[PDB]
């Protein structure tokens, strides 16, 4: 039980560590093609959505 | 234009008739609120709308409307798994929304490509009393019908936790080769109970693979009736796109009936059979068309709907239509529950139509269906023999009744009694059947062929 | 055209309608959805648009076809699966990538792209023709020609052009008729409004057998070609099974399978099963499916399909009757049709009648059964054809007191009940003497008598033995068996053997699913004979117990006869049943002793 | 015997933890995806203000927003609500709006454009119109911010799939 | 605002509503009777006016109150008897000289005589405050404070004016909060709409019991607080009696008493008995009455007040759940309550549904039980409360299978019966082991086991003994005593001692009405120890009569434990039971030998 109230912290270290690679490719590929989606957003907005 | 008048949660709008059916309307009220609705009716410069939010707090000529230009279609993703939702598809954990990757109709089936190859390969749930006596297939719909005051929800929990601990041993035998996911719909289900279903999903390993939809009866009727359809669109999308068997646990069927009943009284409809809607068929049927194998025939939606009997009768319209549209039923009997049997699955009327059309070979015996026929027929005979024992007394009874009396007693405490975190294999149930069934001579065992019978009694 | 005034649920009102009838087919909107004008109130006509009205834009045009809802009669119906509005579902699979119709579907109401083989008949140029006359044939049955091509009813004349043999499409004209000038050219198919029956010269007195092939059903109350049958069903009653039996075993040249809004999983099953099955007539190329045409619809698949399903499926049976074919039309399940009238009255705003089901229910059902019968074919060669209706219904009140069962029963000539108590003991199809009759029985048993059986006498006795059994059983239950003769036990004992052995016949094989007239005779003959001999045996000395104990294995020998195939012995009578008579007589002497 | 039930129970508490952590884990992956998606919309709307503050590039856009708005009205008289820097732009193209509207419907051209004495937020809202009927009870909020917000509903599935599928 | 168009019976129709919410509270005409706008068609509203319209004319104005039908819940709720629209009835008695209200006259919902002492919370000048955060507190009785003033839900901001400590009136403001401008002014009371339930951070699964201390209630089918419970009645054959018992033995932070629509002799009785009674926690100042706030409607009093009654109670109760108070909610009766609805439905001219009772019924019953339960209050402090709803039902139409009762058993997790024979014998609640169940038991036995008790093992055994006892008596009738022996005879005897000690109570003593968790644990420990050792002793050679006579002193002393003090071994711990274990061992030696 002691490993179910103090060894469940390390299980949460391991959930933090596995997404710091994701939170960074998220920002990579969002930043590149950001500009290409805006152009589609503008022609669409000034016409019917 | 403005709200002309409002009747219960249907609102009479005066508005131009150009909008298409099911298009969202937004009423801008002077309270600051925006409330969303669906045109239930379009008429000549007027509409009848069901409001999503609310049922009241709606002004006459001070309230105004705006059109979306968009039909009611559910934004469905597969990023909605591993997260807890309300009955209208929004997190209650208040984090990022459902979002979409498609929009799918709930007003009519999208693709409708159901089964041209009969569901025929077995699904095991770890229960002898279910799986043997009623054969489950990938796309088949068998419902659990229970009575008021019973723990319908606890039996549904058993089904969830043991299904998916069977699957890797079943994977070897052939019955899965694909991801398994749960789509769980509550209408009219208690907070406590819901919290039990989440715990069930933790145990199994499919809290990450399930979507939970919670509507309470203290949330509008209009939200409540969307909740099963939202469940179905979610479940057929996983099933379609990445070829997954989704098992749908839809509790409770009468709670859904209840809401239909209130927007019938509020409609210009007359209620037919016993105060329930005269279009009660169309409602139920919308749910049941979606179930069966979907395109590519490695995706499916399998249904166990849960019904609690509102008056505790099997003459009441709800179970009677529902039973006709579905393939069989599983009965729970009150007398069992009180005695402390678990699961209290009384097999006296429990039968599933596909029994020799839900089995094959290489994972089931072909004898599997045949064995079921002995078990069901003897159970009944036994049940009759016990009825005569109660009246006449043993001395009066003949030899045939005594054997059968004995069979019945053994059946209750051994077959339908098993643990609640205890899995079973279909092979294993049949071997247990053979011993118990072995209490009669060959003259009397004649609901199975002499070849199979000679081997095993 | 028309202009859509309101779209309210699946009810649509459009104003500015002209030339509209009361069951006229219309296509609604720019989508062109299936609809039908139900009523007209002033200039505005209420049309129920029953294929998904979702996303229907209002102020679109509504187009009249100028005629009511129809079916297409002619080549390609066999080995092809349709819906109840008569659009081909099979066509939809290749293009849409969908089994059932969604919406936007505007495919023609028959496949007419394909070619079928035209053979001229016995008509030549300058020869006279009249409707229902056999102008040629197309081979599409298991063994015979299926789609025999007719001059459409209500035309006569002399044929100016007879095209010779060869392959042509549906579309291509190959016939010209002149009467009072050019009547029209004719093509391989014709159309016919479904809310009107196709004409006949005359209907004939049904008097010939319809084999069902279930032992129990044929025994107690056998069917005829041209009968009407009512069956209540509560799910799990083995409905599918008896339906499957009929399509194989019946002596009818055509089976039309009708899904009146079903599960879909159940429709797939029967479908898949038919090509594997082999015909008893030495079928080919998907043997049984070649004699099968499927109307298959799904539960919430368009309410136009469900309502129309029964009318379209009987119209197809009638075309076939006019060529002089025997058809068996199995409607499955018409309870759902009854539910469709419940809905049609409520959505429209009409008031219904007893128990929320309208009274228009009753007339509309009666018209449907009357289109059936045994018949002398339309057209001048004269042949006999049949449309024989066997229709399931169900409760709706969890009784047989509900308006649905009782109305359909009012009209019917054959009644085959439903027994929940017997169903538990594993009996299907479960019937009882007290819940079934056939007014055809008298004439039918005489017919069966000719073939070899002792059938008339045995049927009288079959009724009596089960009716006496029921009364006795009430006293045994309540009072006891110990206040009652050994003899009264005997009636129950013999009766039990009949209960398991007849009634359960759902089969786990073809051998346990098929029961010819000879085999049905044989099993009944051995049980009555046992009764007569047993009562003697005990009466001159012999206890009950000793008799029960002694016969023992013999009770079983008849029990197992169903599991064994009927192609065995001399013909269709087992050597096991032949021996069984000697064994019976040999047994009475020992029991008595 | 009963050690196994309680051991199983604590072993169920062990995977009870395992799931809440693995759920929060994907809730972080998903809420980052949106933080960036709503910075694509952040770019869009800096563009929308910059165009709105043009008076020559903005006219063919503005006209099309009033015209489209009129097709989802279809009423004989319309009142058009705008920002006080778009009113003079409406004023110099009225004839063009009643024409373009009349051409795109069976209906004969609009009688009057009444340039409303109501004013939309200058802070929150940039360009576009709220088009309304004669009595002002039917409104199409056909502003640029609004149109972006409505496009987000349907634009979103397309973008989540190409970047993230 | 509006002009009356029409008056048709008790329904009033008023035209020229140009804005009026469909829950809006209204005063109609110049009589100024209570009404609420049920529906609206156009500018004509349908308003049900819940008092008589004798003297009301068409052509009189109807002035909107400017807010929906809501109730203010403040300090001073305690020691007051109210309607469901909330009018103080004691006040009416003062002025008019009657406990019933005069129509066309109303009075302020909360008393305005009362002034209460407000002391500041912890948010001071310019501090940010957020929903459910405690802005102050007010005394709600002299003895104790209980009404903590939190910031209203749906508000948040910075507090620009915080009044200093002192006594203020309900009328006068104390706080203004700024978010978006001055958002509005706040008072010591807050209003919350009656059909809108107050909010929480999240709800929990209750595992916490009631503080009733009713021994059979605790042990056999454990009381839950944060639960839903259905109790049979038939009126004054025990059901009102138990509700009065429940009030007495209970010592919850608040208790809210709801007479949904009772006989009015019963409402009078509740009011008078309570201030003479004593709280079982040993508090003072009209004891039970001080902790009870009473919404007491007889069925004669308007139908608005009957329907609003449950609503007003649940919202009030839920707020107390947000305050961090554990509430016992007693409703009497839901059968009456379903009837309030059916009445309204027929008047208006809408169709009611199943059994003549409305469509809206089921959703309304259901919402009500699910609203009650254990939660952590809204806001940063996160105090724990509970709302336990115990609703009484009787037969309605005289059938107890009708929709109302049957709908409610399905929702319930707790059932405790009532029987006329058991009620005569003074067993209250009148329960056995099959007229009662609890599914809350599982979590609850687990909760109690943690506290120190050996509870789960002992409780299961309690149920078993009662079940067995019943069963051995039947055998004595049919089979005889030949199937009876002394082992069985001890089983009958233990059940008798368990019935007398647990089931029978009526408050003969003060120690017969509060018995702690630890005391209840100790009674069941004596009786199970007697059982197992009596059986062992008769097996090594002893007789029932011999065991009975021999156990004697101990047997007498443990039956009488309810009359005996529960402070004997400390304050909750009873010394006699601890000394029983040793006596029992020496005793077992006397019985065997």
């Amino acid at each position: 039980e002691q490993k179910n109230a103090g060894g469940v912290g390390e299980l949460e270290k391991k959930a933090e560590a596995g997404v710091q690679g994701e939170l960074a490719e998220i920002k990579k590929i969002a930043e590149k093609k950001k500009d290409d989606v805006v152009k589609i957003l503008i022609e669409t907005v000034i016409k019917p959505s | 234009n403005t709200v002309s008048g409002v009747n219960g949660p249907l609102v009479i709008l005066e508005k131009v008739k150009f909008p298409r059916y099911n298009e969202i309307v937004n009423l801008t009220l002077p309270d600051g609120t925006v409330r969303q609705g669906q045109v239930l009716e379009i008429r000549g410069d007027r509409a009848i709308v069901q409001v999503f939010e609310g049922t009241s707090g709606i002004d006459v000529k001070k309230t105004t409307v705006e059109f979306t230009g968009e039909s009611l279609r559910i934004p469905v993703s597969e990023d909605m798994l591993g997260r807890i939702f309300d009955g209208s598809g929004r997190p209650i954990d208040n984090g990022p929304k459902v979002f979409a990757e498609d929009y799918l109709d709930i007003n009519g089936s999208p693709i409708n490509p159901y089964a041209r190859i009969y569901p025929e390969e077995m699904i095991s749930t770890g229960v002898s009393a279910i799986d043997t006596m009623n054969s489950i297939a990938r796309g088949q719909k068998i419902p659990i019908f229970s009575a008021s005051g019973l723990p319908h929800n606890e039996i549904a929990a058993q089904i969830c936790r043991q299904a998916g601990l069977v699957r890797p041993t079943k994977d070897v035998h052939d019955g899965h080769e694909e991801n398994f996911s749960i789509v769980f719909a509550a209408m009219g289900v208690n907070l406590e109970t819901a919290r039990f279903f989440k715990q069930d999903f933790e145990e199994n390993g499919s809290l990450e693979r399930t979507s939970l939809f919670l509507n309470l009866a203290n949330d509008p009727t209009i939200e409540r009736i969307i909740t099963p359809r939202l469940a179905l669109t979610t479940a057929e999308y996983l099933a379609y796109q990445t070829e997954r068997h989704v098992l749908t646990i839809l509790t409770d069927m009468s709670s859904y009936a209840d809401a239909l009943r209130e927007v019938s009284a509020a409609r210009e409809e007359v209620p037919g059979r016993r105060g329930y809607p005269g279009y009660m068929y169309t409602d139920l049927s919308t749910i049941y068309e979606r179930a069966g194998r979907v395109e590519g025939r490695n995706g499916s939606i399998t249904q166990i709907p849960i019904l609690t009997m509102p008056n505790d009768d099997i003459t009441h319209p709800i179970p009677d239509l529902t039973g006709y549209i579905t393939e069989g039923q599983i009965f729970v009997d009150r007398q069992l529950h009180n005695k402390g049997i678990y699961p209290p699955i009384n097999v006296l009327p429990s039968l599933s139509r596909l029994m020799k059309s839900a089995i094959g070979e290489g994972m089931t015996r072909k004898d599997h269906g045949d064995v079921s026929n002995q078990l069901y027929a003897k159970y009944a005979i036994g049940k009759d023999a016990a009825a005569m024992k109660a009246v006449v007394g043993e001395e009066a009874l003949s030899i045939e009744d005594k054997l059968s009396l004995e069979f019945l007693e053994k059946f209750e405490k051994t077959f339908i009694t098993q643990g609640a975190y205890e899995d079973r294999t279909v092979f294993e149930s049949l071997d247990q059947a053979w011993s118990l069934l072995r209490i009669y001579p060959k003259e009397m065992l004649n609901r199975i062929s002499p070849k199979i019978l000679d081997e095993f009694y | 055209y028309g202009a859509i005034y309101s779209v309210s649920g699946p009810v649509v009102i459009a104003e500015n309608m002209i030339g509209c009838a009361m069951y006229e087919l219309v296509k609604v909107g720019h989508d062109n959805l299936v609809g039908e004008v139900i009523r007209i109130d002033g200039d505005k006509a209420t049309i129920q648009v029953y294929e998904e009205t979702a996303g229907l834009t209002v102020g679109d045009p509504v187009l009249r076809t100028g005629k009511p809802l129809s079916v297409e009669l002619g080549p390609g119906l066999m080995e092809t699966i349709y819906d109840g509005i008569q659009r081909p579902l099979k066509a939809i699979k290749e293009e849409s990538q969908s089994i059932y119709i969604p919406r936007g579907i505007d495919t023609p109401a028959l496949d007419r792209t394909i070619k079928w083989q035209f053979t001229p008949g016995k008509f030549q140029v300058g020869d006279h023709i009249s409707g229902g006359d056999i102008y040629g044939s197309v081979f599409e049955n298991s063994l015979i020609s299926s789609h025999k091509i007719l001059l459409p009813p209500r035309s006569r004349g002399t044929i100016t052009w007879i095209a010779p043999a060869g392959e042509y499409t549906l579309d291509e004209k190959i016939l010209e008729v002149e009467f009072d000038g050019k009547k029209s050219d004719f093509t391989l198919y014709h159309t016919w409004p479904v809310r009107v029956p196709r004409p006949v010269t005359e209907k004939l007195s049904a008097d010939y057998p319809l084999l069902t092939g279930q032992r129990v059903l044929d025994a107690l109350f056998p069917c005829v070609q041209g009968g009407t049958t009512c069956i209540p069903g509560a799910f799990g009653c083995g409905k599918t099974v008896i339906s499957q039996s009929l399509s194989k075993y019946s002596n009818s040249d055509a089976i039309i399978y009708v899904g009146c809004g079903e599960r879909g999983n159940e429709m797939a099953e029967v479908l898949m099963e038919f090509p594997e099955l082999y015909t008893e007539m030495s079928g080919t190329k998907e043997p049984i499916m070649k004699r099968t045409t499927l109307v298959a619809n799904t539960s919430n698949m368009p309410v136009a399909a469900r309502e129309a399903s029964i009318y379209t499926g009987i119209t197809l049976a009638e075309y076939f009757r006019d060529q002089g074919k025997n058809v068996s039309m199995i409607a499955d399940s018409s309870s759902r049709w009854a539910e469709a009238l419940r809905e049609i009255s409520g959505r429209l705003g009409e008031m219904p009648a007893d128990q929320g089901f309208p009274a228009y229910l009753g007339a509309k059902l009666a018209s449907f059964y009357e289109r059936a019968g045994k018949a002398v074919a339309l057209g001048s060669p004269d042949r006999t054809g049949s449309v024989s209706i066997v229709a399931a219904v169900s409760p709706a009140g969890g009784d047989f007191s509900d308006p649905v069962t009782t109305a359909t029963l009012g009209i019917t000539q054959v009644f085959w009940g439903l027994d929940k108590k017997l169903a538990q003991r594993k009996h299907f199809p479960s019937i009882n003497t007290s819940v079934s009759y056939s007014k055809y029985t008298n004439v039918l048993n005489k017919f069966y008598d000719s073939n070899y059986p002792e059938f008339p006498v045995l049927r009288d006795r079959m009724k009596e033995i089960l009716s006496n059994a029921e009364e006795l059983e009430q006293v045994v239950q309540l009072v006891g068996k110990s206040a009652l003769s050994d003899s009264d036990k005997i009636t129950l004992d013999v009766a039990t053997l009949i209960k398991e052995d007849f009634l359960q016949q759902n089969g786990y094989s073809t051998y346990d699913a098929f029961c010819p007239i000879w085999k049905t005779f044989d099993m009944m003959r051995a049980f009555i004979s046992y009764h007569d001999e047993a009562q003697k045996a005990v009466a001159n000395g012999a206890n009950w117990s000793k008799l029960a104990d002694s016969t023992g294995d013999v009770k079983h020998a008849v029990s197992s006869s169903k599991f064994f195939e009927p192609s065995r012995g001399e013909k269709e009578v087992h050597g096991e049943f032949e021996k069984l008579l000697s064994t019976m007589q040999e047994r009475f002497a020992e029991s008595t002793d | 015997g009963n050690f196994k039930s309680k051991l199983k129970k604590a072993m169920l508490s062990q995977q009870i933890t395992k799931s809440t952590i693995a759920n929060k884990m994907r809730l972080k992956v998903l809420s980052a995806r949106e933080q960036s998606l709503d910075g694509i919309f952040e770019e869009t709307k800096e563009k929308l203000s910059g165009i709105a503050n043009n008076r020559d590039e903005y006219k063919p856009i503005l006209q099309s927003l009033i015209v489209e708005a009129l097709l989802k009205l279809l009423e004989p008289k319309a009142i058009v609500k705008a920002l006080e820097r778009d009113v003079d732009l409406i004023e110099s193209m009225k004839d063009d709006i009643m024409r373009e509207y009349g051409e795109k419907a069976q209906r004969a051209p609009l009688e009057e454009i009444v340039i409303s004495n109501d004013y939309l937020n200058k802070d929150l809202v940039s360009g576009g119109v709220v088009v309304s009927n004669a009595s002002d009870k039917i409104e199409i909020n056909n502003t640029l911010e609004e149109r972006l917000k409505l496009l987000s509903e349907e634009a979103l599935p397309a973008i989540r799939l190409e970047l993230y599928g």
